[PDB]
């Protein structure tokens, strides 16, 4: 079930 | 050298890869900032493009609802974009402390969101990085102001011209036509805005997967749901104004001005 997480930015494409 | 002399440096509030933000204190004045700490030791001609950028949309945005530089200082091997301090902390960690807002509560926050949006858009800025932690509260006190924060990925388009600007942005809260590497625009933020109204309702996000290219593969394709319980008391004009949000073709997706025209928002 979907939870609420902080997540990181990204300045290109990370795989 | 007017920072040194000036400003004395307090506790790390985050931190980048070639740059830190810090509490700092103006002292001759009494007064508290959030000062960004460039190094610019040999720094490439790139990365001194991206601070020059985001030292130019940050001064061109003055607005009660974004944060407002109040300085920007070259010395020797740092730059300092000294910002208005906001001491309210987090949009995010006001949502995971009461686990969801009233729908009244959520309207008068995404308004304020919408209206920092609007003029970024009217100013021809597209933040690109849209999401919780980017919305700083004015206090700790309910209904206390919201401030988009942090232009570090934020673009400068001219008019509605669109283009291949390159990948930036959160998972969670990525465009399908970003992820899709498409042209893209000012309707970016408005895909984001769905995400965090979505949030702001339920407390848990419409995209979320331990895979990220599953993850990519929802957002690309508009894979979102209402589920009871939660959604069980949550009135159809708001899930209407977040589906126009999150609406896949950015052409056909609502934009900021129109948003805040709903009634979901403006007959309140
Ligand atoms: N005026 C301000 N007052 C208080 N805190 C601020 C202010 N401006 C920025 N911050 C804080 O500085 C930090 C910014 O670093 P952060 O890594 O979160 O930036 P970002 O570009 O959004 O990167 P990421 O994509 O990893 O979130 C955050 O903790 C944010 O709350
Ligand atoms: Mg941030």
């Amino acid at each position: 079930r979907n939870k609420l997480r902080r997540q990181h930015d990204y300045d290109t494409f990370v795989d | 050298t007017r920072f040194t002399e000036e400003y004395q440096l307090f506790e790390e509030l985050g931190k980048g890869a070639f740059s830190v933000v810090r509490r700092c204190v103006k002292v001759l004045a009494g007064q508290e900032y959030a000062a960004k700490i460039i190094n610019t030791k040999k720094l490439s001609a790139r990365d001194h493009q991206k601070l020059e950028r985001e030292a130019r949309i940050c001064r061109l945005l003055k607005h009660p609802n974004i944060v407002r530089l109040h300085d920007s200082i070259s010395e020797e091997g740092h730059h300092y974009l000294i910002f208005d301090l906001v001491t309210g902390g987090e949009l995010f960690e006001d949502i995971v402390a009461r686990e969801y807002y009233s729908e009244a509560d959520a309207s008068h926050c995404i308004q304020q969101i919408l209206e920092a949006v609007l003029h970024c858009h009217q100013m021809g800025v597209v933040h690109r990085n849209l999401k919780p932690e980017n919305l700083l509260l004015a206090s700790k006190l309910k209904g206390a102001a919201v401030k988009l924060a942090d232009f570090g990925l934020a673009i400068e388009v001219e008019g509605e011209q669109q283009a291949w600007f390159g990948f930036a942005g959160t998972p969670g809260y990525l465009s399908p036509e970003v992820l899709r590497k498409d042209p893209y625009g000012k309707p970016v933020d408005l895909w984001a805005c769905g995400v965090i109204l979505y949030i702001l309702l339920v407390g848990y996000p419409p995209f979320w997967d331990e895979d990220q290219h599953r993850l990519y593969k929802q957002i690309k394709a508009g894979a979102y749901d209402f589920p009871s319980p939660e959604w069980d008391t949550v009135t159809p004009e708001a899930k209407d104004l977040i589906n126009k949000m999150l609406t896949i073709n950015p052409s056909k997706r609502i934009t900021a001005a129109e948003a805040l025209k709903h009634p979901w928002i403006s007959h309140r």
